Order: structure tokens, then C-alpha cells, then sequence
């Protein structure tokens, strides 16, 4: 509305690897959520196949496109509340303390519906998780709520 | 395979090679389609579904023949997963059909031995196995029936654990009708325990 | 550069210039190659050291000749500070095509052909990521050790 | 222990000796509207995970920066001079000094 927040402009040149102020389609989950949005990367897909809006042929961008597309996402932004991540990872083990065992949220992070790689798992559990093999999810949900 | 050397010569009649399994397992199914189907001369015949009447069905047949019964005259068919179970109750699709059916694909396999829950389902060779064979004896010695192939020597030896383990009596209830072969399952039942514990 | 750098440089300075007056003539140039087992150093090399100069060869002009030729030159802790951050578990020298992928997809100047010619005197090991240290060293001071 | 994961009623199903036993068609349609019940839950906390996964690579890229630089022309340097008389005297006489 701007509040006209100009910096999503200037935030889309950082993100524009040729400087023709376009930004591919593909770019465009991973830029709304560094513009504090946090769409489901299916969600990111059909919005994208609803419009007749293929990501598997080359794709350029305009920010005529791509702030429309960032203003429909950010009604979904109440979908974001921390006492379902927090009672989810509850639920997941036993006794009334907050540890995950290591390779369990690993593996649920990797092959449980949207596939996060590996990579992405073992660098969002560096620091939270110490060498006993149980991270604490009151901690690690809030650093991760941190960025 | 590696595991059976000590029927080796009976294992055939127990168990399949590890790839007739795996290639029997692994193989193309089309669930939404394969079924099972009742049969006014023979009784389930197995059929692929071609249409549907709304409430009707019409099915092809194994054999060639196409029919066009109720939508309950109608059962599913499991997965090629479960092609010649053990045990009939771990099957997904619990039906009149395809108990029958396990039964019968094992046994033209010469299987004598499949298990149907607790029950430990017994058809008569009609001709002579290495089954009551004297190796086989020892080999369902010790041996839970998970840790085996379908036998009557499983139970017969499980009793025996069960009976020392938890300190009970035990039974085993031989049940058929005149021409099913009992006297001659009881007597090797209990020859097995003269053997085992003399 | 810093000042123990610039001390092995008046250290070399003083070596080549042989009369200790300041200034290394062409006769310094060629009393340090007779010095060294070079009879046969010609003139035309001499002149042509020369000519790299705008005037006569003091102190501040060699230092500000080898400033301009070594815009990028790394002392040899700070090449294993980065070296030691791609292989942070420590000891293990790193993959050949780790460090061909990493230098392309993060900068210009680790483009291939230029990983090419990497390969080609610092050899195989050095080339292929795995050694470690030996290219530290002859990035420092040149030629096989 | 594959159980142990997903998203999934750790009620609905029950081991034995030779099977698990699994409900479908109720308990089946339950679990389904809990299924999606968590893409919601779930795909939300997934992309600020995503989000914030890049969002360290970010931070990481830029400390890099220079880095990489002094990396890259300090190289640089190197191929041109080594191949220098006045360099590879300074090399063998390097030695001599203290």
C-alpha cells in the first residue's frame, strides 16, 4: 500500500543476478519469503498454474507481476500461529519435556510432504542440537521464529 | 534361501525361491480394475472390470467371458504383494474370494501349509512330499512360527515351547471332514512329540 | 603488505644492491646474477628490468614496482585461514571437484579454463583440491620447492 | 520404528506378532481431514524454515564477499609472477635471509 514499502523494489535488484529489474519465476518462492512471507511451496505452485503460469519453461519477471503476487500472499500470513508448531513437535515424543530425537525430526523434515533436503535439515539443527541427540523444540521453534 | 538349508530338499514344498517370490510380488496391478467375481457355474472367478452400470457391473473373465453382475456380486482383489501369504489374515482384503483363492494358488504350487489367522489350514497332497521329512523336524525345532513357513510341526512345536514357557496345558483341535486326512496329521503330530522329547 | 614483508624486501633489496649506496644500477643487477651462477645473463634482461622502472631503483620504487605487480599476493596463513574454512573438521585436504565447482559458482576468477591452467603446474593433488598447503607455499614463494 | 514418522493418527493402527493392523473407513476419513489439517499447519512451517534457510545463506554469502577476493586476486598475483626473473630470484634468495 506503501505504507509504500519501496524496499521490495530494491530488495528485488538484490535478487536480479542480470540488472534488467526481472526475476524469474522460479526465484519467486524463495523472494517472498525473504520478504517475510511464508507460502507453502504448493501453494506457490498452484497460485502459479492457476494463472496458466508454467515454471518449467523459461520464465522472466516483472515487478508488475511479481508485487501482486507478494500482496496475494499476504493474506495467508494468519496461517502462521507458533502453538500448533510447538504442540506438533509435542506430540511427536514422549514425557513432559521438549526433545526430539536427533534423526527423527531429520527424517520427517526430509521425507515428510514437502521435501526439504538434507542439507537445509542438518543447517537448521546446527547450534539447537548438542551431542546428547535430543533437541529441544522450545528453543529451536523460537530461533527458527527468529528470522 | 540362505535361510533354508535345513529343509533344502523340502523347502520347495514350503517356501518359494527368493526371486519367484520377488518376482511374483513385483510385478504390474491395476487395483481400480482387477477383481474378484461371483460365477454361476464356477464359484469366484477372477475378472477385470470394463464398464459400470450404475449399480451393475461388467467384468471380463480369466478364461475369456463377460458378465454383468451386481455391484456386491463384486469384490477387489489385493495386491500382487500378497500373492501366496502365509498368512491369509494379514491380507488387506478380507473376502470369501480371496481366501479361496490363496488357497488354491499355493496348493498348485504344492503348498499343503498356509495359515489363516490362528488356524493352520492343511490340503491334502493327494500324492507323497518331503515334508514329514526327517529334517524338517529338527528345523521347526525352536522355532516361533514367524521365524518358519507355514507347518504343522510349527504348532505342534510351538505348543511344546508355549507349554514349558508359560507352565499351561495346551491343545490342538484336528478338525476336517471324512476325507480331509486327519488320522494322518494327528499320528504325525504326534509322532513329533514321541521324537522331540523322548 | 605487511612490515615483515616489507622487511624481507629490504633484505632483497640490500642483497642486489651490492655498492649499499640506495639505488639498483644495472651492474647490481648483474654482480647479484654472477653471484647466484648466471654468467650468461645478458644485457637485454637487465634493460629490460630496468624498463619496468620510470627512474632508478631505490627502495620506495622497488616496493612500489612489486606493490603493483602483486595487487593480489597472499602471505601464506591467510591462504591457509581460507583453506581451513573449507575444510573446517580440520587436516583432510579437499575434492578436485569441490574446489572446481565452488571457485566457478561463486566468482568470475574461478571461471574453468583459469582452473585448467590451476591443475597444470600446481599439480594433481594441489590442482585437485586434495593436498593442501603446498600451493600456500609456492603462491608465496614460486617454482617447485 | 518407521512408524515413528509423519504426520499421521498413531492411533489408527496396531502391531502384532506377524502384522500391523490399520483401520481405513472412518478412522480413515478422520486422518484424511488431519492430513490436510497439517499442510496447512505444516506447509506454513515449512517456508519460513525455507525461508529462513536462505535467509542464513544470505548472511553466510556476504561474510564470504571479501574473502573470496583476496582469494581470488592474490592467485591472480602468482601466475603472472612466478613466471618473473625478478621474482624467482627473490624465490631462491628468499632463503638466505633471516
Amino acid at each position: 500500500s506503501k505504507a509504500a514499502a519501496d524496499d521490495f523494489k530494491e530488495a528485488f535488484l538484490l535478487f536480479d543476478r542480470t540488472g534488467d529489474a526481472k526475476i524469474t519465476a522460479s526465484q519467486v518462492g524463495d523472494i517472498a519469503r525473504a520478504l517475510g512471507q511464508n507460502p507453502t511451496n504448493a501453494e506457490i505452485n498452484k497460485i502459479l498454474g492457476n494463472p496458466s503460469k508454467e515454471e518449467m519453461n523459461a520464465a522472466a519477471i516483472t515487478f508488475e507481476e511479481f508485487l501482486p503476487m507478494l500482496q496475494a500472499a499476504a493474506n495467508n500470513k494468519d496461517q502462521g500461529t507458533f502453538e500448533d508448531f510447538v504442540e506438533g513437535l509435542r506430540v511427536f515424543d514422549k514425557e513432559g519435556n521438549g526433545t526430539v530425537m536427533g534423526a527423527e525430526l531429520r527424517h520427517v523434515l526430509a521425507t515428510l510432504g514437502e521435501k526439504m533436503t538434507e542439507e537445509e535439515v542438518e543447517e537448521l539443527m546446527k547450534g539447537q542440537e548438542d551431542s546428547n541427540g535430543c533437541i529441544n523444540y522450545e528453543a529451536f521453534v523460537k530461533h527458527i521464529m527468529s528470522v | 534361501d540362505a535361510e533354508m538349508a535345513a529343509f533344502g530338499e523340502a523347502a520347495p514344498y514350503l517356501r518359494k525361491s527368493e526371486k519367484e517370490r520377488i518376482e511374483a510380488q513385483n510385478k504390474p496391478f491395476d487395483a481400480k480394475s482387477s477383481v474378484f467375481v461371483v460365477h454361476p457355474k464356477q464359484s469366484f472367478v477372477k475378472g477385470t472390470i470394463q464398464s459400470k452400470e450404475g449399480g451393475k457391473v461388467t467384468v471380463k473373465t480369466e478364461g475369456g467371458e463377460t458378465l454383468t453382475v451386481k455391484e456386491d456380486q463384486v469384490f477387489s482383489m489385493n495386491p500382487p504383494k500378497y500373492d501366496k501369504i502365509e498368512d491369509m489374515a494379514m491380507m488387506t482384503h478380507l473376502h470369501e474370494p480371496a481366501v479361496l483363492y490363496n488357497l488354491k494358488e499355493r496348493y498348485a504350487a504344492w503348498m499343503i501349509y498356509t495359515y489363516s489367522g490362528l488356524f493352520c489350514v492343511t490340503v491334502n497332497p493327494y500324492k507323497w512330499l518331503p515334508v514329514y521329512n526327517p529334517k524338517v523336524v529338527l528345523a521347526y525345532r525352536g522355532k516361533k512360527r514367524q521365524e518358519a513357513p507355514p507347518h504343522i510341526f510349527s504348532i505342534s512345536d510351538n505348543a511344546y515351547q508355549f507349554m514349558l514357557t508359560d507352565r499351561e496345558n495346551q491343545s490342538i483341535l484336528i478338525t476336517g471332514e471324512s476325507g480331509a486326512g486327519k488320522t494322518v496329521n494327528t499320528k504325525r503330530v504326534i509322532q513329533y512329540f514321541a521324537t522331540i522329547a523322548a | 603488505f605487511d612490515e615483515t614483508e616489507i622487511e624481507d624486501f629490504k633484505e632483497a633489496f640490500t642483497v642486489i644492491d651490492q655498492n649499499a649506496d640506495g639505488i639498483i644500477d644495472k651492474d647490481d643487477l648483474r654482480e647479484t646474477f654472477a653471484a647466484m651462477g648466471r654468467l650468461n645473463v645478458k644485457n637485454e634482461e637487465l634493460d629490460a628490468m630496468i624498463k619496468e622502472a620510470s627512474g632508478p631503483i631505490n627502495f620506495t620504487v622497488f616496493l612500489t614496482m612489486f606493490g603493483e605487480k602483486l595487487k593480489g599476493a597472499d602471505p601464506e596463513d591467510v591462504i591457509m585461514g581460507a583453506f581451513k574454512v573449507l575444510d573446517p573438521d580440520g587436516k583432510g585436504s579437499i575434492k578436485k571437484s569441490f574446489l572446481e565447482e565452488l571457485l566457478t559458482t561463486g566468482g568470475g576468477r574461478f571461471t574453468p579454463e583459469e582452473i585448467k591452467n590451476m591443475w597444470a603446474a600446481f599439480p594433481p593433488d594441489v590442482a585437485g583440491n586434495v593436498d593442501y598447503k603446498n600451493i600456500c607455499y609456492v603462491i608465496t614463494h614460486g617454482e617447485d620447492a | 520404528k518407521l512408524l515413528g514418522g509423519g504426520d499421521v493418527d498413531h492411533t489408527q493402527y496396531a502391531f502384532g506378532h506377524t502384522k500391523v493392523f490399520f483401520k481405513a473407513g472412518l478412522l480413515g476419513l478422520l486422518e484424511e481431514m488431519r492430513d490436510d489439517k497439517l499442510a496447512e499447519i505444516i506447509t506454513a512451517t515449512q517456508a519460513r524454515c525455507r525461508g529462513f534457510l536462505m535467509r542464513v545463506e544470505y548472511r553466510a554469502m556476504v561474510e564470504r564477499r571479501e574473502s573470496i577476493f583476496c582469494i581470488q586476486y592474490n592467485v591472480r598475483s602468482f601466475m603472472n609472477v612466478k613466471h618473473w626473473p625478478w621474482m624467482k630470484l627473490f624465490f631462491k634468495i628468499k632463503p638466505l635471509l633471516k
